[PDB]
């Protein structure tokens, strides 16, 4: 599960840029009113 | 079905599109080294001269203009009027 | 509203009128009403139109509202083309639908792209229909390897013996 | 060989608007009241003011391109400072009883009101505009 | 492997919007102020108005007075700071208060007759370039043409190229056919 | 961005 | 991999002359140069000490694109003056110009101190 | 797809409207089979030598018996004598035609032959004003080039796709195609009076005009100093014979303002130049070329004038900062008691709707109509905020200048950095209270002031509030998420649209028709006529007063004062009182008048102006100045002439031929509209106190508007189908944002012939 | 001595602040761009890297190496490689330096361009000594080393020009200025409220004197005057990247005559 | 009697405050913590920002030099943005930074920065402006159940 | 990572006055404007290379092998 995302719910860490990384650990998701 | 040459209610100019099927259909020929029918005053190139050979009025062929029913017209390059 | 209209002398000059807009439609009845004036009535429900004045106005309030639309972001386009559509929508005298009607078809050839992974299925249906193909589009041509009676090739080409 | 249009005239009033080196000008003929004028003028090279007085002279001699010097020893066709060339683009309004004419210098226009021009201007581009003092 | 900025590659300020470089010139081609100062970056003020990005050209401002004084420029939200402020402080330093400098043309040496908005600002270099992109490929023995494509050339008449275009290689067969049956059940 | 009958 | 080498601004590849000479048709005693491996440090100069020259009726350049290292210099003169020697003219007076700059130059240095 | 190649793009002022530079590391990669002839046995000889390594070179040469011989690894790549039949597959080299395009494609505009030129470093380069027609900017657009591999193909692009055959485009019977961003930008600079040019300078601006002819043309000042006029050395960058009349608010012949437009003989002799002349517009300077010169000589127009602008450009400068965006001293202050204004007109509307004195619109809540005037209220000051700024700004303010020559900028932009923001929202409401009763937990309950509701008071300058800020993030989400949904919703209409229309095409029986063969329309558009081929024109017959009408159009013989002066003609005098001629000028008259009869009731409203084939007008003006005719001598044109002539005129302007009854009238029906025109702008009055034509120039007149209208109908073979699809999808791939449903959602309702419209309405009168 | 002339304001090992005058704006901005793209200059131009431990890469280092200025007083004494009849590099065209540090110490060991070493034979020519300014005779920081790291390398320096590569440029930047007075009128100057007030008054306005109120423009003056100063970079003295400069530019309209000629 | 240029506010009518923000500034993000003056920006925009910030090149780590990642982008010469953020601290973006200080022109010169290009300086190319090092490691292994 | 060895803009050498512009901070406790200034940065263009650098390397030089 930790390596799929399978419960895409875990994914492969930014790591582009130092503010990129912190802002990948930060990410929220909302699965499927507005 | 054929229609005498009177009785052409079709345009005696040529369409755009005849145009460029004559011009391209001239050019493959001389690019295969056929005969050409005007005198080249320096073109080299295909296209270029089945130009010079349209505006010279020397291409011997015919478009055949086919009607929805099928019937259909037929005019020679020579006829039709070269405005665009 | 103002209403352009010619004035006694000639000139165009407007003409303040009082108009009803309403949220709901019912065009038989409400046309019907005294004090108005029934030949001006009129509804973005082309529907309704067409089912009350007929198909040919539906059309041309089919027109009218498509026009809207694009006039709506200032844009403009030619007639012609509205033109064009709102007549095919019209030709069967009824309000044909664009977005994708049929499953299998809306003027095409059991020959052109096999849709579906079941195009057998179109042929099938095709063979037992006794169906046509008029060979006219570029895929079914393609498959032929001919091309297409379309613009450069809506004629043929052939050898003029006359030229001396 | 030759020459349109002379006459003297009182600066009624000189129009900047919104522009640095040009300015409309607007100035009475001296002599007959009905001769007029409106003309642009680039500042920056020959000022003008209120109350002044121009000698406006239009004439068109002395198209091949364009030479610098060597004229400027001999041909000095110009007696005058300020000198322009233009086309004439002319609307012959032939409004009421006066003959008003138009020209244009690159974009610096000019319009003259009279009626005794009927044999003076041209009806084409070729024409020069000279003033002095 | 080392990568040097080339015509292609993608860059933006942190107003969000990107652009590529176009092309690139030596210092001597460059425009340029009266302290020789060149800019390392030209971009268009047309791509200014439409974006309403007002704060790129506030950071600007900010960010000279900050190089010509050594401070750290405050470019954070919700302060008091000013373009007014910032104009008064780069007017001290003996610069035109609101970021503009007399400009020279690198060709001619000649002034320019508008003078140029001219300051440090600061850049990102974005990924996937143009050596990363190019690809062409031409086999004889995006970058597709689908329906869309299709579609214009249809508008466009050009049914030759359609025909060349979307044919296969199966080799052109010859078969016979029947005038009454249309099958090619004909034994030649 | 803009305002009512505009634009959010 | 698409840029070309940087000696291509200032060396010239084989098969190319410093100069291709060429007679203007549009209009009479003016010719057409194509300085190669050139930019404007030469030709906004050629062209400005062209223009001093009196005899000159035109004088022009212009670099047709960024990309390649190459000007083009129009010159038309009046009869029997040749462009050519226009050129040439051009030329000389500007190599004098700058001898005598130089010599100036290092006249004021040395009265300097420091 | 093989034979086609893709990349960034970026834009080059360099390069001509019809060409693309393509980076020669690509153009090694894409070949060519040419066969082996001899009017090209050498160069193919040279290629082969020169290889798959050096540019103009080749991959592969085929024999005789189709043996492919791979130049790249072969013993005799060096040893190779090339035999006539043989095919090389060379290198694309400069000036092959090549389909280069931008996806999405929803247009044939963003499909169009180009010619190439290889050139150095990678990416594709386009002319600037190629760049709309593909929807395409340089911030990572990446494009694809395709390589015609025949000669018929060949042929058919440069002859039907070809850049310059598009530029006036079907669409919208215009232009698609103009000047724009910087050449926009520095056109109007560099015509403005107070712009000056010196010797130097222009000698080297005329040289850059590739079609100078070297004359120098003669300073518009020569006294103290040789100076150039910037309208002068434009008007070397278009050609001769192009004439253009164009007047804006007040343009007199004086035009003050060096408002409007008028050239003469390629010669702009007044009016600024923006992008009412040089831009896509309508009458425009590239519309006039194109019709006037030819596609080609218009082609070349786009690349003479940026040259020139973009050299004048380049030394004269132009840019833009922060100060351009600061407001008077003084305005600011009258900007913020603008809306310090508004929240008093709202602040009482407030009180008044809390002690229940508001009265309720019929069909509305007390709360509905409260909030319906506190927009009214906001919107208005943020209105009359951004006017005030607008106002200020001096015509140095580069933003402004952006704005008075077409390119980026519009009032909008420069009021929300200037002055007022504006007003925030969500589904077309103020910010709702997503807390109990209240925007944000910093305010209190009940809390409807614009502070409180959304309303961004500050500009972009001044800076945004934290609350401001907020709101206007949700407002911009809106935004983005709905562009997101356009963005899909449109890209599936279009596909619909296509595949509904894909089929139907012009047949030589001037029909319009789908592959079953049935009849859509009975003639293409009703008229005939191509798209491209038609201006809006005005249709004079229909408007003014009748007192009008008569005075322009009457011509009585029989009465000595509402005659033709014997001066407006040679025959003038001899004619008053003819009986026989009399009767023709009222068979013509009678037809006029009918003709406004008509037209009123086909444009009820009362509209002049509709596009319409052969723009008499222009014609006109070309006869003027083409035989030099001075209005001062009276024409030698007969009555007979005219009224005869422009009455067989009619008779030839053709669109179908059929000899039979039917389609006889057909034509008399599509030709109807036009000849209403006709008839209004070559009614004998007209000609002769107005025109001026003399039998010479009349003549021409009327064989001109034959040879154009002919030339404007539209060709059998014509995919009319997919060409509709496209014209209206494409717009419906341009909308993005007075209480009904527009937009996409509207166009899907009518597509689908939705029984249940979601805004039924009924409009009665 | 007639034409253009020099004036010398200030003076010194690095800017040469002058004035010149009696000189198309022309001259005075190819001699400007000159100085910029088209005087030679020494730089290591080849770098072959034996060893390197440090917390670099080699293209990086070998970038920073080609940057370091080097001594090019009597560059024309030494030739471009391309024409040099020698196969690659001699002490004819170039000419070899090197680089041996070890972090010997704990403390961060700094590597620096004095800790260039010249192998090749330099003829008797002043060329290739890496230049130094800085008060305590360092020179450029190349690297910074940790005990244990090592960096053996060896460059090779080149005969090259700014066009080439802006290392091979001796200047740093140059000021450059006219009509401190806008009295041509070359620029329209945006403005506020105040032209005047808003703009700044440059140094060259002292050495100027200002329009008169009632005086019409002079719409007859031409650019003379023009306040320049040069700044070395080092691998050259000042006065003669001036000097050089007009030289260079002046066997340029040379190679020209010589081609008419020829031609 | 109040700053002309300072953005205007409303009062503070509150005699029932029970909180205080801490700082405004704090309702932003990571990425939008590092726009300056955001406040002053359309506010679509600042959302295309913080998608960028995502793909610029700037030292991802320090230890990059040991890490045998699929791909790395390190920028030669990372400069501090001249304008920071108060937030900017938190973020070590001055510690890390992910771009240059560029010297940027907004002029209308050749024409070749219309549509959103860029003209750069070759001679800050030359001089190591914009300089990246790009590191891409493959991988394999050997055989599996046979 | 270190000092760049030039100004981006313009070419002044300034990979060498790194050491001496650190310690006119902390052993003269001067002021980034000043000490620039001091060191005979002049033009923003140079300053901003200086004022703005980061020297990463010293955090490299950390990491044992
Ligand atoms: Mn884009
Ligand atoms: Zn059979
Ligand atoms: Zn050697
Ligand atoms: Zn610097």
């Amino acid at each position: 599960a930790l390596a799929t995302g399978n419960w895409g719910v875990s994914q492969v860490l930014n790591r582009y840029t130092y503010s990129s990384t912190l802002s990948h650990l930060r990410r929220t998701n909302t699965p499927i009113a507005k | 079905k054929a229609i005498p040459k009177d009785q052409r209610a079709t345009t005696p100019y040529m369409t755009k599109y005849e145009r460029a099927r004559i011009l391209g259909t001239r050019a493959l020929q001389i690019s295969m080294n056929a005969p050409v029918f005007v005198d080249l005053e320096g073109e080299t190139d295909p296209l270029r001269i089945a130009m010079k050979e349209l505006a010279e009025k020397k291409i011997p062929l015919v478009i055949r203009r086919y009607l929805p029913d099928g019937s259909f017209e037929d005019w020679s390059v020579e006829e039709l009027i070269v405005d665009l | 509203y103002d209403r352009k209209v010619p004035s006694p002398t000639g000139e165009y000059v407007k003409e303040p009128e009082w108009v009803l807009e309403t949220d709901g439609v019912n065009l038989s009845e409400v046309m019907t009403v005294p004090g108005i004036d029934p030949t001006r009535i009129y509804t973005n429900s082309f529907i309704d139109i067409m089912e009350v004045l007929g198909i040919e106005a539906g059309r041309a309030a089919l027109y009218k509202e498509v026009y809207n639309v694009i006039a709506s972001d200032g844009s403009y386009v030619n007639y012609r083309h509205m033109a064009l559509l709102v007549d095919v929508m019209t030709t069967q005298g009824g309000l044909t639908s664009v977005t994708r009607h049929g499953f299998n078809r809306s003027n095409t050839g059991a020959l052109m792209r096999c849709s579906f992974e079941e195009t057998v299925e179109i042929l099938f249906e095709a063979g037992a229909s006794a169906e046509l193909d008029d060979c006219r589009g570029v895929s079914e041509n393609v498959i032929l390897g001919q091309m297409a009676p379309i613009g450069t090739g809506a004629f043929d080409v052939m050898i003029d013996e006359e030229s001396l | 060989s030759n020459t349109l249009f002379d006459d003297i005239f009182q600066v009624s009033e000189v129009d900047p608007g919104r522009y640095n080196k040009v300015c409309r000008i607007e100035a009475a003929s001296t002599t007959q009241d009905q001769c007029k004028l409106t003309l642009d003028i680039n500042v920056e090279l020959f000022p003008v003011a209120a109350q002044d007085s121009l000698t406006v002279t239009i004439a068109s001699s002395l198209t091949r391109s364009w030479r610098p010097p060597q004229a400027g020893d001999r041909s000095l066709a110009d007696d005058y400072d300020y000198v322009m060339y233009g086309t004439a683009y002319k609307f012959e309004e032939v409004s009421k009883d006066l003959i008003a004419v138009y020209y244009s210098f690159g974009g610096l226009l000019m319009r003259l009101e009279g009626n005794y021009r009927n044999l003076n201007n041209l009806k084409q581009e070729n024409a020069y505009l000279l003033i002095r003092r | 492997t080392t990568k040097i900025p080339q015509i292609g590659d993608k860059f933006a300020s942190r107003h969000g919007q990107k652009g590529t470089i176009g092309i690139t010139y030596r210092r001597e081609d460059m425009p340029f102020t009266a302290e020789g100062i060149v800019p390392d970056l030209i971009i268009n003020p047309h791509a200014i108005p439409s974006r309403m990005t007002v704060a790129h050209l506030i950071e600007c401002l900010l960010s000279k007075v900050a190089a010509l004084s050594g401070n750290e420029g405050d470019a954070s939200p919700f302060t008091d700071i000013t373009v007014e402020g910032i104009s008064k402080l780069l007017r001290e330093h003996g610069y035109q208060s609101r970021g503009f400098e007399v400009m020279y043309n690198g060709h001619t040496g000649k002034k320019l007759m508008a003078q140029i908005f001219f300051g440090p600002t600061y850049y990102q270099r974005l990924r996937h370039m143009v050596d990363d992109k190019i690809h062409a490929r031409a086999r004889g023995p995006g970058l597709r043409f689908g329906e869309m494509e299709r579609d214009c050339m249809i508008a466009h008449g050009a049914a030759s190229f359609l025909k060349e275009r979307l044919m296969e290689a199966s080799d052109a067969f010859r078969v016979h056919i029947c005038g009454i049956c249309g099958l090619m059940t004909v034994i030649a | 961005i803009w305002g009512i009958g505009c634009n959010p | 991999m698409n840029a070309p080498d940087r000696f291509e601004l200032f060396l010239l590849g084989e098969g190319e002359s410093k100069l291709k000479i060429d007679p203007d048709t549009k209009a009479p005693n003016a010719v057409v140069i194509t300085f190669e491996k050139e930019d404007h440090t030469l030709g906004n100069l050629i062209r400005a000490e062209l223009l001093n020259d009196r005899k000159v009726l035109f004088a022009a350049y212009k670099v047709e694109h960024p990309f390649f290292a190459r000007f083009k210099l129009r010159i038309q003169t009046t009869e029997g003056y040749d462009p050519k020697d226009a050129l040439k003219n051009a030329c000389n007076s500007i190599i004098n110009k700058l001898g005598a700059l130089k010599t100036n130059f290092e006249t004021e240095w040395n009265l300097q101190t420091l | 797809v093989d034979f086609s190649a893709r990349t960034v793009i970026s834009g080059d002022p360099n390069l001509e409207l019809d060409q693309v530079g393509v980076p020669k590391s690509i153009a090694k990669t894409l070949t060519y089979p040419e066969v082996v002839t001899p009017y090209n046995i050498d160069r193919l000889t040279q290629l082969v030598r020169n290889g798959p390594n050096e540019h103009p070179g080749a991959k592969y040469v085929i024999r005789d018996s189709g043996d492919r011989i791979d130049l790249r690894y072969s013993k005799r790549a060096g040893d190779i004598q090339l035999q006539y039949g043989w095919k090389v597959e060379r290198h694309i080299m400069d000036n092959d035609p090549v389909l280069f395009n931008r996806q999405p494609s929803l247009h044939k505009m963003s499909m169009m032959a180009h010619r190439v030129k290889v050139i150095p470093y990678s990416t594709f380069r386009l002319n600037l004003s190629v760049t709309s027609p593909y929807n395409a900017d340089f911030d990572g657009d990446e494009m694809n080039l395709h390589v015609p591999q025949s000669e018929e193909t060949r042929a058919e692009l440069s002859q039907l796709c070809a850049v310059p055959l598009q530029i006036v485009s079907p669409q919208s019977n215009k232009p698609c195609m103009g000047i724009v961003q910087d050449t926009l930008c520095g056109i109007r600079k560099l015509t403005l009076r107070d712009t000056f040019i010196e010797l130097d300078q222009v000698l080297n601006m005329l040289y850059w005009v590739p079609d100078w002819d070297g004359v120098i043309p003669t300073p518009a000042i020569i006294k103290p100093k040789p100076l150039w006029s910037g309208k002068q050395i434009l008007s070397v960058a278009i050609p001769n014979g192009i004439h253009l009349q164009r007047f804006d608010e007040g343009t007199t012949l004086l035009s003050p303002k060096d408002n409007g437009m008028l050239i003469i003989d390629g010669q702009i002799i007044f009016g600024v130049v923006e992008k009412k002349t040089v831009g896509s517009s309508n009458g425009g300077l590239i519309h006039v070329v194109t019709r006037e010169k030819g596609p080609q000589v218009c082609a070349k127009l786009f690349g003479n004038i940026q040259k020139v602008v973009n050299f004048w450009l380049l030394h004269n400068g132009f840019s833009t900062g922060i100060g351009d965006t600061i407001a008077d001293g003084p305005t600011m202050r009258e900007i913020t008691e603008t809306i310090a204004e508004a929240k008093k007109k709202v602040l009482d509307v407030t009180k008044e709707a809390q002690a229940n004195l508001l009265t309720a619109k019929h069909g509305m809540t007390l709360r509905e109509s409260f909030e319906d005037n506190v927009v009214r209220f906001l919107n208005e000051a943020r209105d009359k905020a951004g006017r005030l700024a607008e106002v200020n700004l001096k015509d140095l303010n580069n933003v402004k200048q952006m704005v008075m020559a077409g390119s980026k900028g519009s009032f909008i932009n420069i009021a929300q950095m200037s002055a007022c923001v504006g007003q925030q929202s969500v589904e077309g409401k103020r910010i709702a209270f997503g807390f109990v009763d209240r925007t944000l937990p910093h305010f209190s309950k009940d809390d409807y002031s614009p502070e409180s509701k959304g309303f961004v008071e500050n500009s972009y300058l001044r800076g945004l509030t934290p609350q401001e800020f907020f709101f206007h993030a949700m407002g911009g989400r809106e935004g983005l998420i709905d562009t997101a949904v356009k963005t899909a919703e449109t890209g599936y209409i279009q596909r619909r649209l296509v595949k509904a229309l894909e089929d139907i095409m012009v047949h030589y029986d001037n029909t319009t028709r789908n592959s079953l063969g049935n009849v859509i329309q009975f003639i293409y558009g009703e008229d005939g006529m191509d798209a491209a081929h038609i201006e809006k024109q005005s249709l004079d017959t229909i408007g003014g007063s009748d007192a009008a009408f008569e005075k322009r159009y009457r011509v009585d013989l029989l009465n000595t004062d509402h005659t033709l002066d014997p001066s407006l003609l040679e025959s003038g005098s001899e004619i008053l009182g003819d009986l026989k001629l009399q009767v023709l000028l009222d068979e013509e008259y009678k037809q006029l008048v009918k003709d406004r009869k008509f037209l009123r009731e086909v444009f009820v409203d009362g509209e002049a102006n509709w596009p319409l084939p052969v723009n008499i007008r222009r014609i006109i003006q070309n006869a003027q100045q083409t035989f030099h005719i001075d209005h001062t001598k009276p024409s030698d044109l007969t009555i007979k002439d005219i009224v005869l002539g422009v009455k067989d005129l009619q008779e030839n302007l053709l669109v179908l031929r059929g000899k039979n009854e039917i389609i006889q009238n057909a034509q008399r029906d599509a030709v109807t509209l036009f000849c209403c025109l006709l008839r209004s702008r070559l009614a004998t009055r007209r000609v002769l106190q107005e025109y001026r034509l003399t039998k010479q120039a009349f003549d021409w007149v009327l064989s001109n508007i034959e040879a154009q209208f002919l030339r404007s109908v539209v060709h059998p073979g014509e995919m009319v189908g997919v060409l509709a699809a496209q014209s209206i999808g494409e717009p419906a791939t341009q909308m993005t944002l007075k209480k009904v449903t527009s937009g996409v959602p509207r166009l899907k309702e009518i597509l689908n012939v939705a029984k249940n419209m979601k805004t039924p309405s009924l409009t009665v009168y | 001595e007639e034409g253009p002339q020099v004036k010398i304001r200030e003076a010194s090992k690095d800017n040469v602040d002058f004035i010149l005058s009696n000189v198309d704006l022309a001259m005075a901005n190819s001699l400007r761009r000159v100085m910029i793209a088209e005087i030679p200059t020494l730089a290591i131009d080849s770098v072959e890297v034996e060893t390197n431990t440090t917390v670099l890469a080699d293209e990086f280092i070998a970038h920073r190496l080609g940057l370091i200025p080097l001594q090019s007083m009597d560059i024309e004494q030494l030739e471009y490689s391309r024409d040099c009849f020698c196969e690659d590099h001699c002490d004819k065209c170039s000419v070899v330096l090197t680089l041996q540090a070890f972090g010997e110490s704990e403390s961060t060991t700094n590597v620096y361009s004095k800790d260039l070493v010249i192998v090749s034979n330099l003829m008797g020519r002043n060329i290739g000594h890496p230049i130094i300014q800085d008060k305590e005779g360092n020179g450029v920081l190349i690297c910074k080393l940790r005990k244990g790291q090592e960096l053996k390398l060896t460059c090779v320096a080149k005969k090259g020009i700014a066009k080439e590569h802006a290392k091979w440029g001796p200047a740093a930047a140059i000021e450059f200025e006219y009509d401190p007075w806008n009295k041509l009128k070359h620029t329209d100057y945006w403005y506020e409220q105040d032209s005047a007030k808003e703009w700044p008054q440059s140094k060259n306005c002292e050495y100027e004197d200002p329009p008169n109120e009632g005086d019409p423009f002079d719409y007859k003056a031409q650019a003379d005057t023009f306040y320049m100063n040069v700044e070395s970079v080092g691998s050259i003295p000042v006065d003669q990247v001036v000097v050089r400069g007009i030289d260079t530019l002046q066997k340029k309209v040379a190679s020209i005559l010589l081609a008419l000629t020829q031609m | 009697d109040v700053d002309p240029a300072k953005r205007i506010r409303v009062s503070h009518h509150a005699t029932t405050f029970t909180h205080c923000e801490i700082h405004p500034s704090m309702i932003l993000g990571v990425a939008a913590s590092i726009i300056p003056f955001p406040d002053h920006n359309q506010s679509p925009r600042n959302t295309y920002q913080s998608a960028m910030g995502k793909q610029a090149m700037g030292v991802f780590l320090t230890n990059y030099n040991v890490r045998m990642d699929t791909m790395a982008n390190i920028l030669y010469y990372p400069q501090k943005p001249l304008g920071t953020t108060r937030a900017m601290e938190y973020l070590k973006f001055r510690e890390l930074p992910a771009g240059q200080n560029a010297i940027v022109a907004i002029a209308c010169y050749s024409g070749y920065n219309q549509e959103d290009s860029m003209i750069m300086n070759q001679s800050s190319i030359d001089r190591g402006l914009f300089r990246s090092l790009f590191f891409r490691s493959y991988m394999d292994q050997e055989k599996k159940y046979g | 990572m270190i000092v760049p060895v030039r100004c981006f803009s313009c070419g002044k050498v300034v990979g060498d006055k790194w050491e001496s512009y650190l310690n006119l901070l902390q052993e003269d406790e001067l002021d980034e404007g000043t000490a620039l200034s001091r060191l005979g940065l002049k033009r923003y263009c140079c300053r901003r290379m200086i004022l703005t650098h980061v020297d990463l390397i010293e955090k490299f030089l950390r990491y044992n092998p």
